[PDB]
């Protein structure tokens, strides 16, 4: 429960309705019941995960941006403003907690190929990110290294089991990149990770053919819009 | 315009 | 409660941090509070509460049509498609059940002024046409001929106290003619009515401020594009 | 277009 009483399929079906529908706390708690059944997911069901809680947890950042910002102009009013990108931050640990717990239980343990291992290890970096976004007190550093960590070990994998070109590969890599910028506060080894990452997947787009190539052209440019911005 | 990821 | 515990003017405050969040959901649990300590409200505080739920009901009105036309092709799989379009929908009625439960207890029978029970009545029949556009059983009629009289009402009563100009006043008979057109199979009178309503605006606007002539223009804009798509 | 409201 709440969804435990779903068909496992059921639960997929609603969750590709919901994402058409724009409902993405609904995708989100669909795709959630769909991994609690234990079973594997497959490459779409990997995808139709990451979409919903992206889209939940990016609405809530977004959110606490704005807050935070109205705060730190009333700090430059009442405990109102203070109270209320608390109440948001709570929430938005809460899914970070939830997508980590599911991560942990039992999702990366029982993944054995590499790309499902990579899948998952990557997630597991964005979601400590986006929990270090918002810390400020005695965790924040075990926060960073921890999605380092799990950054690095999938870096590791995807090297060795995975071409320069796989979407997969370029979106942790984008992502790590944009952790060593913004939370590191290592923006030389951002800027060197997206254009090490850009240019070996350039090397390799001779290899592939147009569908694959169109997949790897559409994540490559948010390497390049990224470096454009920042040197 | 904001990072991407 | 849940805002029973919270200061009125925090709760207003609150909304408005929402607001700027994007975070409807909470701007409408924060509205509902207010409404709800039994004072009534002033027009910011109205149209605060008629933004948030607006937004609200405007999400999930849009996923309902999303899922309504896939269930129809369905039509043309098993039963998740109309499960889920039934749960958008519930969750729609609720939230229409709510608005009209605070109009009713007793945001309308408080409303002294013209002004207050005009905007009220005005919601009240958005409200039932909500519910009227997803409504097909035997209480479809009961609940269109429910709109028209509330919109009516409110017709009446800002003709007697309002100018033409007046935002609500155009809003109203925007909302109305639409009613018409889409609700009533009665086109015609949807084009009449935004008709008269554009023309009475028009011939008041040289009694306006600079202000209040922008802020008449910008609903009078609404009525000609209707009239534009309509003709 | 979506008619407005
Ligand atoms: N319902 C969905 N959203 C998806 C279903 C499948 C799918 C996978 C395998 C088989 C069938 C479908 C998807 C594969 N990812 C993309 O296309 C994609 C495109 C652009 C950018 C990103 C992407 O992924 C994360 C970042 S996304
Ligand atoms: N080995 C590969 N190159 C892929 C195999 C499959 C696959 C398809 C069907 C079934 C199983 C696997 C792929 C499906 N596309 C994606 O995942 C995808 C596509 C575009 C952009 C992004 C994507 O992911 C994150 C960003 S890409
Ligand atoms: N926080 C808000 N959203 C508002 C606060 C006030 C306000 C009122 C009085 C005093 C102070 C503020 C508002 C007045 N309505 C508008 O401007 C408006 C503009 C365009 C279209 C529509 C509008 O209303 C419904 C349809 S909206
Ligand atoms: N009598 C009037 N003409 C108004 C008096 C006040 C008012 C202001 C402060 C305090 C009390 C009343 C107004 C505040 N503007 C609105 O409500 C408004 C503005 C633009 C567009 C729309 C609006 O509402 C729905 C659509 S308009
Ligand atoms: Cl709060
Ligand atoms: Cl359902
Ligand atoms: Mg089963
Ligand atoms: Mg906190
Ligand atoms: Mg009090
Ligand atoms: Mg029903």
């Amino acid at each position: 429960g709440a969804m435990g009483s779903m068909e496992r399929a059921s639960l997929i079906q609603k969750a590709k309705l919901a994402e058409q529908a724009e409902r993405y706390e609904d995708m989100a708690a669909f795709m959630k019941g769909a991994v609690e059944k234990g079973e594997e997911l497959s490459c779409e069901e990997r995808n139709l995960l990451s979409v919903a809680y992206k889209n939940v947890v990016g609405g809530q950042r977004a959110a606490w941006r704005v807050l935070s910002s109205i705060e730190q102009k009333s700090n430059e009013k009442g405990p109102e403003v203070r109270e209320y990108r608390e109440k948001v931050e709570t929430e938005l640990q809460g899914v970070c907690d939830t997508v980590l717990g599911l991560l942990d239980s039992h999702l990366i343990k029982e993944a054995g190929d590499a790309e499902s291992r990579v899948f998952y290890l990557k997630m597991k970096g964005d979601y400590y990110r986006y929990l270090a976004e918002v810390a400020t007190g005695d965790d924040k550093k075990r926060i960073i290294d921890s999605a380092r960590s799990a950054y690095q070990e999938a870096m590791d994998i995807s090297k060795k089991e995975m071409p320069p070109t796989n979407p997969i590969r370029l979106g942790l890599a984008l992502n790590f990149s944009v952790f060593h910028y913004e939370i590191a506060n290592s923006p030389e080894e951002a800027i060197s990770l997206a254009k090490t990452t850009f240019d070996e997947a350039m090397a390799d787009l001779h290899t592939l053919s147009e569908d694959s190539y169109k997949d790897s052209t559409l994540i490559m440019q948010l390497l390049r819009d990224n470096l454009t911005l920042w040197t | 315009r904001r990072r991407q990821t």
